[PDB]
């Protein structure tokens, strides 16, 4: 996250690391306690599957302060319509081996109804995101976790207001064009999440842009009113040997 | 109703008439459009702040 704050600890109880052997792979959104929504495109190059580990309350990676809680990663689910190396239906659904235990630092976000999203939510007009992500473009990743107020454009807007990829149905656009505040790739999967009447909800992924807080450019998020039912479907469904699963969308 | 203002609710709307509907962990109050936590971590609100 570039041009943003340090999330107060507790204030973003939501937000996921996903680690691979321990490493530093994306972020995401905890929904409920035991399902996360990533970005596809964070699986990309998985050599094991079986290393997938998704950290809730997790806040300044230097530490342990005993309010973090680990789950192995036992199902990754990924549209049909997700091509690996390209931007579109970027939105990936896993499944955690056991619940986390909700607490003050450990809460989900909750996954609105899509027309409640797609009507009321989608004009909202600033939303956070957040992660650990890089703090510059080319520059060192965040140690604490950092979250950043972005306004959404329409695509249109987006486009007029732009200097590769196609922004689709499945994308929207949220930032600034002057190059001062954008997320990165090291926050690839995180929430771009939208408050209304007292209550937050998941309205994006972080997704793709040309590089970060790019002069120019705005950063590109998953549109994840398009996957509602998609996801709400498979949240019903028993879970399937092998960690990998790719369901037919829609 | 429900594309104007939401219809009025908190939360969720149907339209039918206009029914208003609340998230998992939550329930609807007698004005027929509010939404109170049924649970000690209900989505989408923030512990520590809603301590205060
Ligand atoms: C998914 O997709 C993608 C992604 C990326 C990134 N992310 C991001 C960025 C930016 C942002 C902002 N600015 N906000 C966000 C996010 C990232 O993530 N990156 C990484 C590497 O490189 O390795 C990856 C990729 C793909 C797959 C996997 C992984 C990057 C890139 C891309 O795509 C391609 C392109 C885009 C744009 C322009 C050009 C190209
Ligand atoms: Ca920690």
């Amino acid at each position: 996250i570039v041009g943003g704050k340090v999330c107060p600890k507790g204030e973003c109880p939501w937000q996921v690391l996903l680690l691979v052997n321990g490493a530093q792979l994306c972020g995401g959104t905890l929904i409920n306690t035991i399902w996360v929504v990533s970005a596809a495109h964070c699986f990309d190059k998985i050599k094991n599957w079986r290393n997938l580990i998704a950290v809730l309350g997790e806040h300044d990676l230097s530490e342990h302060d005993g309010d973090e809680q680990s789950r192995r990663v036992a199902q990754v689910i990924i549209p049909s319509t997700y091509v690996p190396g390209t931007t579109n239906h970027d939105i990936a659904l896993l499944r955690l081996h056991q619940p986390v235990v909700l607490t003050d630092h450990v809460v989900p976000l909750c996954l609105p109804e899509r027309t409640f999203s797609e009507r009321t939510l989608a004009f909202v007009r600033f939303s956070l995101v957040s992660g650990w992500g890089q703090l510059l473009d080319r520059g060192a990743t965040a140690l604490e976790l950092m979250v950043l107020n972005v306004p959404r454009l329409m695509t249109q807007d987006c486009l007029q207001q732009s200097r590769s990829p196609n922004i689709t149905e499945y994308m929207f656009c949220a930032g600034y064009s002057d190059g001062s505040k954008d997320s990165c790739k090291g926050d690839s999967g995180g929430p771009h999440a939208t408050h209304y009447r007292g209550t937050w909800y998941l309205t994006g992924i972080v997704s793709w842009g040309q590089g970060c807080a790019t002069v120019g450019h705005f950063g590109v998020y998953t549109r994840v009113s398009q996957y509602i039912e998609w996801l709400q479907k498979l949240m019903r469904s028993e879970p399937r040997p092998g960690v990998l699963l790719r369901a037919p969308f829609p | 109703i429900c594309v104007n203002e939401n219809g009025g609710c908190e939360q969720y709307c149907s339209d039918h008439k206009r029914s208003c509907r609340c998230h998992e962990g939550y329930s609807l109050l007698a004005d027929g459009v509010s939404c109170t936590p049924t649970v000690e971590y209900p989505c989408g609100k923030i512990p520590i702040l809603e301590k205060r």
